[PDB]
RNA sequence: AUACUUACCUUAAGAUAUCAGAGGAGAUCAAGAAGUCCUACUGAUCAAACAUGCGCUUCCAAGAAGGACGUUAAGCAUUUAUCAUUGAACGUUCAUUGAACAUUGAUGCAAACUCCUUGGUCACACACACGCGGAAGGCGUGUUUGCUGACGUCCCUUGUUUCAAUCAUUGGUUAACUGAUUUUUGGGGCCCUUUGUUCUUCUGAGAAGUGACACCAAUUGGUGUUAGGGGAGCUGGGGCCUUUCAAAAUUUUGGAAGGUCUUGGUCGGGUGGAUCUUAUAAUUUUUGAUUUA
């Protein structure tokens, strides 16, 4: 998928990736990851959750899948019965874009700070 | 310990069950709520997209039709019939079949909006608490309405048009009423 | 194998590890050396020392 | 640490589905903080009927989930 | 505390869910009321049966250790448990 | 005195990994968690002669195309079955724990 | 529905129900584990066929610290079992005695005498000093000539303990080092506050 | 908004780099604890942020990637569409009684069309070998801090680009010439999906502003936006060159200063949050009941 993850990453770093989380059934979950918890409880935006078919994973044995998705969207899936996440696609915007959005995120909130102490006053 | 709400942006100076379900269900709460959500649909319709639109390169292009700009008054009137519009389209619904099975032996059990059984024993519980101050049911029968033009019933509504082409219509109906 | 480490969890280093199992299909006694292991003490039920 | 919202079952018929395919219909008589379930006039239903005993308690890992027979 | 999911379930009360439950039971209706522990108690509850039968359920509460998932509705991807940034009106004293 | 501490000695080293599915994980770690959630960047990883739940997840992850290169796997701590250090490394520098070294001047 | 109407109506107006079909897993009947477990006491042949053991010398590097911290303690020991022979000591009476510490360095024995003499006749006084540096240590034994002003100044209030002797809080006590039953110094595990 | 009444509730703990010395807490017993603790002390490692490089490495225009929760499509092949009791006829058929999704499906194999979203459809060039600014990661150097942040500059333009003419200023050469910049006019190209014809408002490009605007509910409450580009001043970093000083054997290293280029910007706290320890390896997510025996 020449994707190149950053080598350095762990769960906080890799918020907003889209994800291709995958359970104890066997199950995938794929979607935009947007929280986690000590838990690893994750949430899953846009969620599609992929089987193989018990028929189709004759054909897995030791090439082409007819893997089926059902469309969960927003899910929030449990640290219990999963097994390992890695990482599908980067995020849609970029780290200078992401950046320049926590810039204005944190100028907004500073300002509606401000806000609450003229309207305390 | 502390609960941060973050719609009423207020504290619970000590979590517990009974005074998160008394927040949750609180009148101020759900005001702050409904403004919220609201309010973060109308955001992202309103939200341009402004995608990049990558301008290829390129004859045949003899042809040149006139844009047609608007005043900045003009804009904004228009806009807001727009909005108006929009609003108008997602909430109406269709009555008909309530107003049209009127005088039906079990149009009290079936649409009267709980005697369903199936949605029935929701809106008794999704009745709010009524504290401050100030249904037509299985009781009904056949022989309630014996005959229904008796008792004189309004009549079928005229249906509805647009005005846009309001004025498109045929002029003189065939027979007065 | 030998060990190096304990655990409240038993989470137990091994050094030297022999490991065997057997493959019931007939069998298979299958065996690999594992110079260096870190095994989670929930797979572990039951630790026999011999003297 | 919190006590389950079972106190509107309190004294209505429930059916337990228990660990996949038991299903246990009685009455709640208890709850603790773990979902063990005190459960009276228990009789196990098969897809036959077995009857279980006067008392009955049944450990809240092996409870999958529960329906309320009663109305409420 | 709770942390930032469960405070997500915390939010869509009464609102149409579906949970697969580790059986591959997927009860889907309107949320009661969830619990921190994610005991989750439902109403008007259509129910999948892993034999592919359909059933209803009016009133069910799954215990939370045997949910596989839980999806709540669209819109609470724009949620302001998500808000990064979002600062603290001077806590209590 | 918990030996995950073990393991936060173990970033950028080169290690297998077994799952209690049955999964062969080969790839270095790049942490570890408390709770031993390990991350693992350049794995491939390989199915022993078979379990279908793990075929399932053995192909589902990407780049199957029977070793799967992946890029990057976070791996939860309850799925490590046990762990094959590199033969390379002494453990007799690594045990020593400078905490239950100071727990022990602190007694 | 819910207690708004709008949102819950417009807004919200959740997923489609969801398409099933059949599953991977097991479906609870044989969740099991492995209950084909291994029959262990075959293994204790193999044991034969697996034949020396390697060094741990880990718990060897924390043993070194255990061992020289009783050995530490030992030495301590043997310099417990090794006051009345000791001649800086005067075989005076111990209830006459008061004990001085938190003592400035620079501070002249003249001047102790002047803080001291206030309560009763000094018979003698020795401060107590490095033998190599030759640094003042700063404690000091004082025997008066009677016990009773040696207790009134050991009761401290307006007076000793707490006394600013060369710009310095000090502490004042009576002599245990003969008194009490179980005294120990600093070196030996003992003192006090 | 204020008052009154009722109901509910009021505190899990600790740490925030690690190791070794300097000094302190100048250690309450006859010269001394051992240890442990702190620090604008120093040294070493690690972590995070920022900057710079790497003649780093990879990816960027009818097609390529991804998807269809679309069709052609009942395309073709296969399979399945309850049990129990009683009676009758020769295991089957029929009838009665009692109990509990869907065949146009489901499963497999493809194949094709149509549609969808994204991307430097860049700059250069269109030719006979064996470029800058983008996006993602790795390494190196340097700074800063040992968790984080909260609580107690000016001007121009915003359709753009190019060409000619006029005028102003400045430099050089001998009033003439050349170059640079600014203003105006005009033409050509591209683009106007800028879909509301454009950071917000107003008018049909211009004008004003940088608490205001926009909008949903009932003046109040809630959310979003306040931009982008360029230049200058100043500041940070890197590279080169020159000078001086020191050290080592003309050369190397380090520091300072100046010039040029490139990139970026314009003390406290019963506070909370984040990370990690400990309760916490016993039924609810991390100390196993998902290799189906
Ligand atoms: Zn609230």
């Amino acid at each position: 998928s020449k994707i190149q993850v950053a080598h350095s990453s762990r769960l906080a770093n890799l918020i907003d990736y889209k994800l291709r989380v995958l359970t104890q059934d066997g199950r995938v979950y794929i979607g935009q990851l947007m929280a986690f918890d000590k838990h690893m409880n994750l949430v899953l935006n846009e969620c599609i959750e992929e089987r193989v078919p018990k028929t189709q994973l004759d054909k897995l044995r030791p090439l082409n899948i007819k893997v089926e998705k059902r469309v969960l969207g927003l899910t929030i899936l449990r640290g219990e019965q999963i097994l390992s996440t890695v990482v599908e696609d980067k995020p849609l915007l970029s780290k200078k874009e992401r950046l320049v959005r926590d810039k204005k995120e944190k100028k907004q909130a500073q300002k509606q700070t401000k806000l609450r102490k003229e309207k305390e006053k | 310990t502390r609960y941060y709400c973050e719609y009423c942006h207020s504290y619970l100076t000590h979590d517990t069950l009974s005074v998160r379900k008394s927040h949750l269900v609180g009148k101020n709460h759900l005001r702050i709520t409904a403004d919220y959500y609201r309010n973060k649909a109308r955001d992202i319709i309103n939200k341009h997209n402004h995608k990049r639109r990558h301008i290829g390169k390129r004859s045949s292009q003899n042809e040149t039709l006139k844009v047609t700009c608007l005043s900045n008054k003009e804009k904004r009137h228009i806009m807001h019939v727009k909005k108006m519009n929009q609003k108008e389209l997602a909430q109406t619904s269709i009555d008909t079949l309530k107003l049209l099975y009127d005088g039906s032996p079990g149009y009290s059990k079936v649409f009267v909006d709980a005697n369903r059984f199936d949605i029935g024993d929701l809106v008794k519980a999704s009745k709010l608490p009524q504290r401050a101050n100030e249904s037509r049911s299985r009781d009904e029968t056949c022989e309630s309405n014996p005959f229904p033009r008796l008792n004189n019933p309004k009549k079928l509504e005229p249906p509805k048009i647009l005005s846009q082409w309001s004025n498109t219509i045929p002029k003189t109906s065939i027979f007065y009423s | 194998a030998r060990v190096k480490a304990f655990d409240r969890h038993c989470n137990m280093v091994l050094e030297n590890v022999k490991e065997l199992w057997t493959e019931k299909k007939n069998v298979i006694n299958r065996e690999r050396f594992i110079s260096k292991l870190f095994l989670r003490g929930d797979s572990v039920i039951v630790v026999l020392k011999t003297p | 640490v919190s006590t389950p919202e079972l106190k509107k079952y309190m004294d209505k018929k429930i059916l337990l589905n228990i660990n996949g395919s038991r299903k246990v219909a009685g009455i709640l008589r208890g709850y603790d903080i773990f979902l063990n379930v005190v459960l009276d006039d228990a009789m196990e239903i098969n897809g036959n009927n077995h009857q279980l005993g006067l008392q009955t308690v049944i450990r809240g890992n092996s409870i999958i989930s529960l329906e309320a027979l009663d109305a409420i | 505390m709770n942390g930032i999911p469960v405070k997500l379930l915390n939010e869509a009360q009464g609102h149409i869910v579906s949970l697969e439950l580790t059986t591959g039971a997927t009860y889907r209706g309107k949320l009661v009321e969830s619990e921190d522990s994610m005991n989750v108690q439902l109403r008007d509850v259509i129910a999948t049966e892993p034999q592919g039968a359909v059933t209803h359920m009016d009133q069910i509460f799954v215990r939370g250790s045997q949910i596989k998932f839980i999806v709540v509705p669209d819109l609470l991807k724009n949620a302001p448990l998500f808000k990064k940034n979002s600062s603290r009106p001077m806590p209590p004293i | 005195m918990k030996l995950v501490n073990f393991l936060k000695k173990l970033r950028n080293e080169q290690v297998t990994i077994e799952l209690k599915n049955g999964t062969t994980v080969w790839g270095t770690l790049q942490s570890v968690s408390p709770q031993m959630n390990a991350i693992l960047t350049d794995v491939k990883l390989t199915l022993p002669q078979s379990n279908g739940i793990a075929m399932a997840s053995l192909y589902l992850t990407g780049g199957q195309q029977n070793i799967a290169s992946l890029q990057y796997i976070n791996i939860r701590g309850n799925t490590i079955r046990q762990i094959i250090l590199p033969d390379s490394l002494n453990l007799d520098s690594l045990l020593v724990d400078q905490k239950q070294l100071n727990s022990l001047r602190r007694s | 529905l819910s207690k708004y109407p709008d949102d819950v109506s417009r807004l919200f107006k959740p997923r489609p129900p969801l398409s099933y079909k059949r599953p991977t897993d097991y479906p609870y009947a044989k969740r099991q584990t492995n209950p084909n477990i291994t029959g262990v006491a075959n293994l204790l042949s193999t044991s034969l066929k697996h034949y020396x053991x390697x060094x741990x010398x880990x718990x060897x590097x924390x043993x070194x610290x255990x061992x020289x911290x009783x050995x530490x303690x030992x030495x301590x020991x043997x310099x417990x079992x090794x006051p009345n022979v000791d001649p800086h000591i005067k075989d005076t009476d111990p209830y006459r005695t008061i004990f001085i510490g938190r003592l400035p360095y620079d501070l002249d024995e003249i001047e102790l005498q002047k803080y001291f003499v206030k309560f009763g006749e000094i018979e003698k006084i020795r401060i107590v000093k490095d033998k190599i540096t030759q640094k003042s240590k700063g404690y000091a034994f004082i025997v008066f000539k009677d016990p009773i002003s040696s207790k009134m100044a050991f009761k401290e209030i307006g007076v000793h303990r707490g006394i600013q002797i060369k710009d310095r809080i000090c502490i004042v006590d009576i002599e245990r080092g003969r008194t009490v039953k179980y005294f120990k110094p600093r070196r030996l595990g003992g003192g006090l506050g």
